[PDB]
RNA sequence: GGGCCCGGGGGGCCACGCGUCCCCCGCGAGCGCACGGGGUCGGCGGCGAUGUCGGCUACCCACCCGACCCGUCUUGAAAC
RNA sequence: GCCGUCGCUGGCAGUCGGCAGAGCGAGAAAGAGAGUGGCGCGGACGCUACGCCGCGACGAGUAGGAGGGCCGCUGCGGUG
């Protein structure tokens, strides 16, 4: 069989942890609301600045 | 019209030159035909950088192309026309190949049977 | 029996024939022609043979007997299809699949046929 | 009605002070001569224009004495704006420091 | 007849899909423990830093169980007794890595070869990178590259160790079947280091590679690898 | 009997859901989803009726055949792709066509063909262009661009429109679409100044001129 | 912090059924998509019967890099 | 990717076909086992078992040793 590379491959990662799954599902959704939080942040900043 | 091959893979060759003997440039008597150099004190020997390359078990072709015309059959030497009835049978994969002694008379028959055969002779004109 | 003399015949026997890194065998009742245990046909008692014909058309079908193994005159029997192409080669497969007679080598037998009607067939 | 090649200087192959790997070829591109600035040049084709003495086929037109050795611009080379390329038939050492081809229309824009 | 027959193989064709229906559902709740038990393990050695801060104390944390180990010289000129010790290290070719737990025998044993060797504490992740991308396990010992779960659980199942994210909760908390978990591995056959070594010779203090680096061998994992 | 829903999670990583499996079946409602539980014709001959054989057993056999090749699970056909797009070759733009005949020529860009090709055409009056054909990689993308958006390109051309069918006579039907083509570009780009003497002008590098060194 | 984050008065979840007793507080089926046990196209363009296509190897020549004449005795040979 | 060596003394007699039901890559010492009461005649290759096929690692060499030569010369018994 030829070695796919896991930490390359998602479906690889995903035979051998399922778990890796709900770990890279995660990251992205928190990565995204902290981003949003991150702007908000800054729009909160502009605001100030204006004020 | 030519006659074609079941399967036609890429031959590859690792290398197409031929391993000339050591010293062969200088001497007349010296002949091409390779010899190992069995010296204390020789340069091929013991692989000296821009020498002369000695045939090692890595140069060998693959086992799917050895042995194969870059046609893409393989060889095999017949005399007389009872020889074609053995390759009718085998005949996508494997050749014919009237040998050198045969006459002109048993080449024509030759030819003519492997027309019949559909078999590729590789020298169908051999004689005329 | 038939591996005792395959362990005999399987070297040094006058239909063997060697060159080229090939190696065949050429026997009257060889199918596929080449050095084989399963293709040999003159040591087992069943033995199916495809041959072109006597005259130009039709195909011979050779069958061997379990009676006469030891007689070699009356141990073959020829049988002539001098038929249409499809109608031949399902001949020679109701010979050897129904019949219960070596069921190993029909496939051959028919690739066999198909070459000898090719071969009978007029040339372009 | 202009050039539409960027001038490249074959300076020779790929190799240490006493080995050569002549399938790899080094080609120094006229203007470029940094790491950042040579970035564009990556993956464009190339090729040594000659001509000879016997004609050979051209397509799109008449037969003609030019010859070429088309190739691939695989990854840059040192720091002064080299750059390597692998060929399809290794090139001769008549064309050491003479002018080949590198093209644009293999684009990345 | 046949038709009891088709019956009872589906019906044992069903037992075998929910039996590895289940085991998937074990693997993923192991790893989901596993996941935790890493947060868990990564959180209380931060709160053990901070509480002795708090007090006015210094918290000394426990020395590291686990080592990972690179044979960054050759094999030309080696003395004999240091070969003895490489090839009881399964270390045979250059920039190959083990694991090594750690304990009096090893610290000397690594100890002995220190010219030669590379040896530091690897991180999580780095064990990570080392068992995905470069898992080859000793399957009737041969170098079989770990493509599923099925032929970890086949060697070490006994062991409790039935997935890779088994095998590398063991290696990366050594436990008891540590030596059953490395003797699975296959030394790790890994690259050359991208864009450099600082030197080959010389110790890790003296401005080179070999020797010990703890936290330093994080970034040369990273770089063969 | 039941209508296709679309996908209801979003596409959030490839290969990924957005939502975990459990999720995915609270929104499925799957708990109230719960279930439990040729070859011959007869034909009349005027004897009896015969029963004739479809797909029968063939006359001729080769010497040898291959066998057959492994299932292999990623390999699409061409019209199977997914068809790229630069973020620079935009529906308006100018382009440079390179490697055609028409060498260096700047051509107007006006939308993305189905099989993958760029559908470029330039005025024939200005560029000496017509509805052509260009590949996505063998084109520089110039960053000038028109206001494209407001035309109605006819839609029975496509790719199967520009294939090549076997001299070549121009058809009317091409002058046609071009003059159709034509009466909706003009317009637009005769509103920008000195843009049909760009358009006119061909692209040539001269000395002290690198495409590393100038942008576009 | 750890105990399925012990227990009582907006977000994610490898949790889906019914009946009985005690303690604690083994077969449901159907259709596709595809980071899934090693490449395919269900994609194409040109040049060709009197001057062109292919021939890796072999005939000759040119260029770059390498490159001291074989056997021997010898610790050590290109050896003055 | 290809060649050879070594090991798994690994696999293949299962081509068991209207005298039929096409398997033993599967984490878990062992049976797709017998019983008795409550239209259409169809299915590629194989296996010179001194052969075929699959996995892994290995590959320098003087003196020297061993094996394979469908490498070569001459004569004899058979055979084509
Ligand atoms: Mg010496
Ligand atoms: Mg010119
Ligand atoms: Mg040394
Ligand atoms: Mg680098
Ligand atoms: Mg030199
Ligand atoms: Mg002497
Ligand atoms: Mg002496
Ligand atoms: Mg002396
Ligand atoms: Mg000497
Ligand atoms: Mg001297
Ligand atoms: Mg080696
Ligand atoms: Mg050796």
């Amino acid at each position: 069989v030829l070695k796919k590379n896991p930490l390359k491959n998602l479906r690889i990662m995903l035979k051998l942890n399922p778990y890796a799954k709900t770990m890279r599902r995660n990251t992205i959704l928190r990565q995204a609301r902290n981003h949003k939080l991150r702007v908000e942040r800054a729009a909160a900043a502009l605001a100030a600045k204006s004020d | 019209a030519a006659l074609r091959p079941l399967v036609k893979p890429k031959i590859v060759k690792k290398r197409t030159k031929k391993f000339i003997r050591h010293q062969s440039d200088r001497y007349v008597k010296i002949k091409r035909n390779w010899r190992k150099p069995r010296g204390i004190d020789n340069r091929v020997r013991r692989r000296f950088k821009g020498q002369i390359l000695m045939p090692n078990i890595g140069y060998g072709s693959n086992k799917k192309t050895k042995h194969m015309l870059p046609s893409g059959f393989r060889k095999f030497l017949v005399h007389n026309v009872k020889e074609l009835e053995v390759l009718l049978m085998c005949n996508k994969s494997y050749c014919a190949e009237i040998a050198h002694n045969v006459s002109s008379k048993n080449r024509k028959a030759i030819v003519e049977r492997a027309a019949q055969l559909a078999i590729r002779v590789t020298n169908p004109n051999a004689r005329l | 029996s038939a591996h005792l003399q395959w362990m005999v015949v399987r070297n040094c026997s006058s239909f063997l024939i060697k060159r080229n890194k090939q190696t065949y065998s050429t026997e009257p009742n060889n199918l596929k022609a080449r050095n084989s245990f399963r293709y040999n046909g003159l040591i087992h008692r069943k033995t199916v043979g495809v041959e072109p014909a006597a005259d130009g058309k039709g195909v011979v079908v050779v069958m061997k007997r379990r009676s006469g193994q030891r007689k070699p005159a009356t141990s073959y029997v020829r049988t002539t299809i001098n038929k249409n192409a499809r109608a031949t080669l399902s001949s020679i497969r109701h010979m050897i699949r129904k019949n219960k007679y070596h069921p190993d080598l029909r496939m051959a037998a028919i690739r066999r046929a198909s070459a000898i009607l090719r071969s009978q067939k007029p040339v372009m | 009605s202009g050039r539409l090649w960027c001038k490249a200087i074959f300076a020779g192959y790929k190799r240490g002070l006493r080995n050569q790997r002549e399938h790899t070829a080094l080609l120094k591109i006229e203007g470029v001569y940094a790491r950042d600035e040579t970035e564009f040049y990556l993956g464009k084709r190339c090729a040594y224009v000659y001509k000879a003495k016997n004609n050979t086929v051209t397509p799109g037109g008449k037969p003609n004495k030019t010859r070429v050795i088309w190739g691939k611009v695989t990854r840059a080379h040192g720091n002064s704006g080299m750059v390597r390329a692998k060929f399809r038939s290794n090139l001769p050492a008549k064309a050491i420091g003479h002018r080949i081809r590198v093209m644009l229309y293999p684009s990345r824009i | 007849n046949f038709a009891e027959l088709k019956i009872k193989r589906l019906r044992k064709k069903f037992a075998q899909k929910m039996l590895r229906k289940a085991r998937r559902k074990l693997i993923y709740e192991k790893a989901k423990h596993y996941h935790k038990e890493y947060r868990q393990m990564y959180r209380t050695e931060i709160r053990m830093a901070r509480m002795a801060r708090k007090a006015g104390n210094f918290y000394v944390p426990a020395e590291p169980k686990l080592a990972f180990v690179i044979r960054i010289r050759g094999i030309n000129g080696v003395s004999p007794k240091v070969r003895k010790v490489l090839q009881l290290l399964r270390l045979r070719q250059i920039f190959n890595g083990t694991f090594v737990k750690l304990n009096k025998a090893s610290i000397n044993m690594l100890r002995i070869v220190e010219p030669y060797i590379a040896w530091g504490y690897p991180n999580l992740k780095s064990v990570n990178e080392l068992i995905y991308k470069r898992g080859y396990g000793k399957i009737n010992k041969k170098r079989i590259a770990l493509t599923d779960n099925t032929l970890i659980a086949r060697s070490l199942g006994k062991y409790n160790i039935i997935c890779m994210e088994d095998l590398i909760h063991e290696i990366y908390t050594v436990g008891k079947h540590f030596k059953e978990a490395n003797n699975f591995l296959w030394p790790f056959k890994l690259s050359s280091p991208r864009g450099g070594m600082k030197k080959k010779t010389t110790h890790f203090v003296e401005g080179g590679d070999a020797g010990n680096r703890e936290d330093q061998i994080n970034r040369l994992i990273r770089r063969m690898n | 009997k039941g209508k296709p829903h679309c996908s209801r999670n979003p596409v959030l990583v490839r290969g990924i859901g957005r939502y975990s499996r459990s999720a995915m079946y609270s929104r499925k409602a799957l708990y109230k989803r719960k279930y439990a539980a040729l070859a011959t014709v007869t034909k009349p001959v005027g004897g009896g009726t015969r029963v004739v054989k479809l797909r029968k057993m063939p006359r001729y056999y080769p010497t040898e055949d291959v066998p057959r090749k492994l299932l292999s699970h990623g390999k699409k056909p061409f019209s199977q792709h997914v068809r790229k797009l630069r973020a620079s070759i935009t529906p308006g733009t100018i382009l440079i066509i390179l490697t055609g005949r028409h060498r260096g020529k700047r051509v107007v860009f006006l939308k993305q063909l189905s099989s993958g090709l760029l559908l470029v055409t330039g005025p024939l009056s200005l560029n000496r262009v017509p509805l052509r054909r260009t590949h996505q990689k063998f084109v520089i993308a110039t960053s000038t661009k028109i206001d494209i958006s407001g035309v109605k390109i006819p839609k029975h051309l496509t790719d199967a429109y520009f294939k090549k069918k076997k001299k070549y006579e121009i058809t009317e039907q091409r002058k046609v679409d071009q003059k159709a083509v034509d009466s909706q570009i003009l317009p637009k780009i005769k509103a920008v100044p000195q843009l049909q003497g760009y358009l006119r002008s061909v692209f040539a590098l001269t000395n002290g001129v690198y495409p590393h060194k100038l942008v576009f």
